[PDB]
C-alpha cells in the first residue's frame, strides 16, 4: 500500500478510494491484508467493512473491504459513492459460484454510482490446482462486452501475493 | 449540540467528557486498538478488551517513521448513518496528530475497522525529551459523530518511559 500510495500520488485530487468487492470467501480480506503487510492468520468472515487508510504527504489512499455474505451484499450499495477504482474478486476454483459471481458484477457494473469507474477482476486462488484460468473466467462473464468503461483481469494469489503486483500495477496506471 | 467544526480547530484537550454514557444509541464499541511500525512489521502495542485508558508506551514509539493505527468497533442493533470519527493527540497546547475519518454506514450489528497507515511527525528532539520526562502530559480527544451529532467520547493519556 505505501509503494501503491506513490504510484498514484500525481492523482490530481490527491485522494484515491478503491473498493474491494466480491461474494464471501472469495479472499477480499486476505487480499487487503496482503497489501498492507499484515498477518493473514487471523482471519474470520468480515461482517461489516475493513479499511487501510494510507496517508502521506498530504495523498490518502482509501481501501474498503465490503463482507460478501448474502446478508452483508444489500449494503454494497452504501459504500459506492466517490469509488475511483472498483476491484472485483472470485475465488477461481469455486465453479459452482461463477454464475452467482457473474450476476453480483453485472449488478455492480450498471450501477448509476459506479458508473464509468476501471474495474479489476482478480481472479484469486490460483494457487488451487482446480482453479479456473482467467481467460476462462473472462469469457464465462463476457468481460468482452463491457462497454462504459476500462477494465483488466489478473490472475493472483492473495495467499502467496503471486499476480498482486501486476494488478495493482494495472490500477496505478488507470487512476 | 457539538459537531465536527467545535473540535477541529481546538489547540488543546478538551476539560472534561462532552457527553453521557447514554448518548451512545447506536450502542459503538471499540472492541480492540493495535499499533505496527509499518517498517519492520513489530506490533508495538494490542490490546483485545470505562471512558479513559492509560497507555504504557517507551521512547521507540517517538522514534518511529512509518506507523499502521488499527481501531476495531461493534455496531448495535440500528444502523448508523454518517458516522465520523475525530481523533487529536496533543503536549501541552500543541497539536502532534490530528485524524478525521468518515465511516458514512455502519451496518447494524457489524464488527468493522479501521487501519490508519501514515508517516510518523519528526518530533524535535526537545520534544521528545520534554514529552519523556512528563508522562501522562501527552493526552488524547477521540470524538465520534452521527449524522455531525458527537454521541460518544472517549480520552486517554500517555506516558513514554
Ligand atoms: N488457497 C487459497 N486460499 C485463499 C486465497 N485467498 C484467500 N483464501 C482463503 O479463502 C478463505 C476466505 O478468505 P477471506 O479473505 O476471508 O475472503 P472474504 O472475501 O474476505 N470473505 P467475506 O466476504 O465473507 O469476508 C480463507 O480461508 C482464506 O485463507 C488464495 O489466494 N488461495
Ligand atoms: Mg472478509
Amino acid at each position: 500500500l505505501l509503494s501503491i500510495l506513490r504510484k498514484l500520488k500525481s492523482a490530481p485530487d490527491q485522494e484515491v478510494r478503491i473498493l474491494l468487492l466480491g461474494l464471501d470467501n472469495a479472499g477480499k480480506t486476505t487480499l487487503l491484508k496482503q497489501l498492507a503487510s499484515e498477518d493473514i492468520s487471523h482471519i474470520t468472515p468480515t461482517q461489516g467493512f475493513n479499511i487501510k487508510s494510507v496517508q502521506s504527504q498530504g495523498f490518502k489512499l482509501n481501501v474498503w473491504d465490503i463482507g460478501g455474505q448474502r446478508k452483508i451484499r444489500p449494503y454494497w450499495r452504501s459504500y459506492f459513492e466517490n469509488t475511483d477504482i472498483l476491484i472485483y474478486v472470485i475465488d477461481s476454483a469455486d465453479r459452482k459460484r461463477f454464475e452467482e459471481t457473474g450476476q453480483e458484477l453485472t449488478e455492480l457494473l450498471e450501477e448509476e454510482k459506479l458508473s464509468c469507474v476501471p474495474v479489476l477482476i482478480f481472479a484469486n486462488k490460483q494457487d488451487l490446482l482446480t482453479a479456473a484460468p482467467a481467460s476462462e473466467i473472462a469469457e464465462g462473464l463476457n468481460l468482452h462486452t463491457i462497454r462504459d468503461r476500462v477494465w483488466q483481469i489478473q490472475s493472483c494469489s492473495a495467499l502467496t501475493g503471486e499476480g498482486v503486483q501486476d494488478g495493482m500495477n494495472w490500477v496505478c496506471k488507470n487512476v | 449540540p457539538i459537531g465536527p467544526e467545535d473540535v477541529l480547530g481546538l489547540q488543546r484537550i478538551t476539560g472534561d467528557y462532552l457527553c453521557s454514557p447514554e448518548e451512545n444509541i447506536y450502542k459503538i464499541d471499540f472492541v480492540r486498538f493495535k499499533i505496527r511500525d509499518m517498517d519492520s512489521g513489530t506490533v508495538l502495542f494490542e490490546i483485545k478488551k470505562g471512558r479513559f485508558v492509560r497507555y504504557q508506551f517507551t521512547p521507540a514509539f517517538l522514534r518511529l517513521r512509518q506507523v499502521g493505527a488499527t481501531v476495531e468497533f461493534t455496531v448495535g442493533d440500528k444502523p448508523v448513518n454518517n458516522f465520523r470519527m475525530i481523533e487529536r493527540h496533543y503536549f501541552r497546547n500543541q497539536l502532534l496528530k490530528s485524524f478525521d475519518f468518515h465511516f458514512g454506514f455502519c451496518i447494524p450489528s457489524s464488527k468493522n475497522t479501521c487501519e490508519h497507515i501514515y508517516d510518523f511527525p519528526p518530533l524535535s528532539e526537545e520534544l521528545i525529551s520534554e514529552m519523556i520526562r512528563h508522562p501522562y502530559e501527552t493526552q488524547s480527544d477521540s470524538f465520534y459523530f452521527v449524522d455531525d451529532r458527537l454521541v460518544m467520547h472517549n480520552k486517554a493519556d500517555y506516558s513514554y518511559s
